């Protein structure tokens, strides 16, 4: 089992970090050549690779900073939770009364349905009676016409 | 810390760059030295050593009652809103919808667009408190009276007239039909 | 020569403050047209290897500008320049690196999730640029020219995994903007790569991570069965019985409430139908049409139709606005309270909490039966665990068939099919993808994209002419040829 963790620690510290490595290369090359015009060319790559590397570190100094602050604000935000309860309790109250009102409605409809069943036709008995009164005049008219023509 | 270790790394980088440039100068003249050779070696060792510390330093750092009453009600809310939504539609109570359509100039009624009793509409909407329930209590009896008036007029007023009035109509479309059919039916023959 | 760099920075910061484009008009929809006075696209600027020099210029510039609208806008113009200046580049094919690099560093500065979500639509609109690893020519839609183990992503992917990994640990210090940002980042990465990339599909199944008498049992069965399915399949005939002892009374206690819930509505419909067929003359109720629909008076009244609107607007702004960015999700059962849980489950009105549970059972109980019944599966899983870290059947199948086939389906199939069906459709749809993952998603490789142009077809308009043998055949016509 020593081997398992023995490789697990190996994978746990892997890194890429290219620009740093790129700097180390141009660093050692000068040494290897030193142990013993194109060099101006190296001078060029000397400055460039030096800047890039530097810039990289700068970002890592900034980012780590920013994240930190973002964990403090959201921390202090979690403290003063006295102010936030009253409002949410107000909304919760309103929604606690709407259900009450609606429930009362679903009661009234219930009693209405339960009383219609106790029964025939509100406007039916209207048009029916109207028809019953509208025609007897006509019958009296025609019977008077036959009594006439006789 | 991690931040500090970074700072130190940058410091060491700045330590080595100047020696590098300083040597490349001498090479530029060539186209004394062993000192600077040794120096650059040592500085490079210092930097390369200086990184590992910031690697490990990095990897280590990764791994007052009002709050507990702030989630409770905020959860009650999320529990009643659901009961409300279910109470609108799936648990609803609906009305009877019998049809009493007038205007005999129509044959199908489509059984959907029933839209009851626009008087009732205002009373029901009035909910959105015993007053409204009392107004229902009166509305019902009102209908029970109005419906009961004519349901007795038709039986005890108009039937009585229609019967005798239609019984003494045939009595002068029949005999008159005889006094008009007998003579003028055989007179021509 | 650092002088040259600084003065070039002053040059760029000069010329970029003249282009008349606003942030909204540069990020969301557009890509800025070639209004750049192309003589600058030829790298022969005023203050004067060549390529990497330009690279360090642009990078230094962007870093300075970010230390707001001027910053973000200026950077975005930077990237768009890099895209629009492909061809005037020694080794054009090497424009991808300097692009991705300049992008990742921007992601770094971004001092919030709020500035992030503020900036992200830019990245959303230009995904087609992230593909085309080194191909200068645009790529056919639906194809990715990009591999996850090589030069462009070789470290970018590792870094962007570290961002998410870090973002996930602080489980309690996450505001809804965090959970809403991790989403967009992940969903972003799942698109640069094809569907079968050894990285998109989860290559190795990696399972995530008196009321007291009631909550005790619920808690028990949760931590012992649901969260660990394999540690229930390959266990003794005792543990498999220990869970059994706890489950059944609970499940009964829920399938007792559900029948009340469903048995109220049946009444409140049957009575109404009976009234309707009673009053009217010749109307038929057509039972078995349950099909919920809201009453008429609430559908037609406009006053009631508005109160609900203003209410949802109110609760919307309260739940949405700031000061309220530590909200529990909807639908989340809280186990540790142990007194609200009982109340959240034992309600008669809201059914939505007694359904998640049964969904969970019907999810794991599928996998168990699939394991014990098929050898190929448990072979595969055995291989996975080992590559990670170098009568019993009868009882298991019994307690697997007891719940997902004897008390649940025979209940909902009779009580409401509109929820009975969806369960069966999901349980079915799961095995598809399971067997699909046993194989290396080879099916999603055969997908072919037809690439060919098509013109409109031919539409004949011409009828067929006649001949001169007018009567028809010659024989009959000869008769009318007689005088």
């Amino acid at each position: 089992q020593k081997q398992i963790d023995q490789v697990r620690t190996k994978v746990h510290y892997s890194e890429v970090d290219t620009p740093f490595n790129k700097y180390l290369d141009i660093l050692g090359k000068v040494t290897k050549l030193t142990g013993s015009q194109n060099i101006s060319q190296l001078k060029e790559s000397a400055h460039l690779r030096f800047l890039d590397l530097q810039s990289s570190i700068d970002t890592k100094k900034v980012a780590d900073e920013n994240w930190e602050t973002c964990q403090q604000e959201t921390l202090a935000k979690l403290e003063n939770l006295k102010d936030k309860l009253p409002d949410i309790k107000s909304i919760h109250s309103k929604l606690l009364l709407r259900i009450g009102k609606l429930q009362g409605l679903y009661d009234s409809v219930q009693v209405i349905n339960r009383e219609v069943e106790g029964l025939k036709g509100p406007k039916e008995l209207e048009s029916i009676n109207a028809s019953m009164k509208s025609d007897i005049e006509n019958v009296r008219q025609e019977v008077s016409s036959y009594k006439e023509k006789w | 810390t991690y931040f500090e270790s970074l700072c130190e790394e940058e410091q060491s980088l700045q330590e080595s760059q100047t020696h590098l440039l300083n040597i490349l100068d001498i090479l530029s003249v060539l186209a004394k030295l062993p000192d600077l050779h040794r120096e650059l070696i040592n500085s490079s060792i210092r930097l390369r050593y200086d990184k590992y510390q910031t690697r490990e330093a990095q990897l280590l750092e990764d791994t007052p009652k009002s709050i507990s009453e702030y989630y409770s009600t905020f959860e009650h809310l999320n529990r009643d809103t659901l009961r409300y939504i279910n109470l609108l539609k799936r648990l609803s109570v609906d009305l009877a919808k019998q049809v009493e359509v007038s205007d005999p100039s129509v044959t199908v009624y489509e059984m959907d667009k029933w839209v009851p009793s626009e008087k009732l509409q205002g009373i029901l909407e009035q909910y959105c408190i015993r007053g409204v329930d009392a107004q229902i209590k009166n509305y019902l009896d009102q209908i029970k009276m109005a419906r009961a008036k004519f349901g007795l007029e038709n039986k005890y007023s108009l039937k009585e007239r229609l019967s005798t009035l239609t019984k003494e109509l045939n009595h002068w479309r029949k005999e008159w039909d005889d006094i008009e059919m007998l003579m003028f039916g055989d007179d021509a023959h | 020569t650092e002088e040259l760099i600084q003065n070039s920075i002053g040059f760029l910061q000069k010329t970029f403050k003249a282009l008349p484009v606003s942030f909204d008009s540069i990020r969301h929809e557009p890509l800025p047209s070639s209004m750049l006075h192309a003589s600058v696209l030829n790298f022969e600027w005023e203050p004067l290897d060549r390529d990497s020099l330009i690279d360090i210029i642009l990078k230094r510039f962007i870093i300075d500008s970010m230390t707001l609208e001027k910053g973000l806008l200026n950077s975005c113009i930077g990237l768009d320049f890099v895209y629009n200046s492909r061809f005037n580049r020694s080794n054009p094919a090497s424009w991808g690196n300097t692009f991705f690099e300049l992008f990742s560093t921007i992601i770094d500065l971004l001092n919030s999730p709020s500035t992030f979500l503020k900036f992200w639509p830019y990245a959303e609109s230009r995904i087609e640029w992230f593909k085309m690893n080194t191909s200068v020519e645009p790529v056919s839609l639906g194809e990715s020219n990009l591999i996850s183990y090589k030069q462009p992503l070789y470290e970018k992917l590792r870094h962007w995994n570290d961002i998410l990994a870090k973002l996930e640990n602080n489980d309690i210090l996450n505001t809804v903007k965090h959970y809403n940002m991790k989403y967009k980042l992940e969903n972003f990465l799942s698109e640069l790569l094809p569907i079968n990339e050894e990285s998109n599909f989860n290559r190795s199944a990696s399972i995530s991570a008196s009321d007291v008498i009631f909550a005790a049992d619920y808690n028990f069965v949760f931590y012992h069965l649901i969260i660990c399915p394999i540690e229930f399949a390959f266990s003794d005939l005792e543990y498999k019985n220990d869970v059994d002892r706890s489950l059944s009374p609970l499940l009964d206690a829920i399938l007792e409430i559900e029948e009340n819930f469903y048995s109220k509505i049946k009444m409140n419909n049957r009575t109404r139908y009976s009234l309707e067929e009673a009053l009217n003359t010749e109307y038929y109720a057509n039972y078995d049409v349950m099909t919920p629909k809201l009453p008429v008076y609430m559908k037609h009244s406009n006053a009631m139709k508005m109160d609900r609107n203003e209410f949802w607007a109110n609760l919307q702004n309260i739940k949405e606005s700031d000061d309220y960015t530590l909200r529990p999700t909807i639908m989340d059962i809280s186990l540790s309270n142990t007194t609200c849980l009982y109340k959240q489950l034992t309600q008669e009105d809201d059914d939505y909490y007694r359904k998640q549970f049964i969904l969970q059972l019907c999810f794991t109980t599928n996998l168990i039966r699939n394991l014990i019944s098929s050898d190929e599966t448990r072979n595969f899983y055995k291989s996975c665990y080992l590559r990670e870290n170098p009568v019993n059947k009868k009882r298991g199948l019994n307690l697997c068939s007891y719940i997902c086939d004897n008390r649940v389906l025979k209940f909902y199939k009779i009580k409401d099919p509109d929820f009975y069906r969806v369960i069966r459709k999901l349980m079915s749809s799961d095995e598809k993808f399971t067997t699909a993952k046993i194989d290396g998603f080879k099916e999603f490789q055969n997908f072919r994209i037809s690439k060919e142009k098509i013109p409109p077809p031919a539409f004949d308009e011409t009828f067929k002419k006649f001949t001169f043998i007018k009567m028809g055949n010659k024989l009959i016509n000869n008769v009318w040829k007689i005088p």
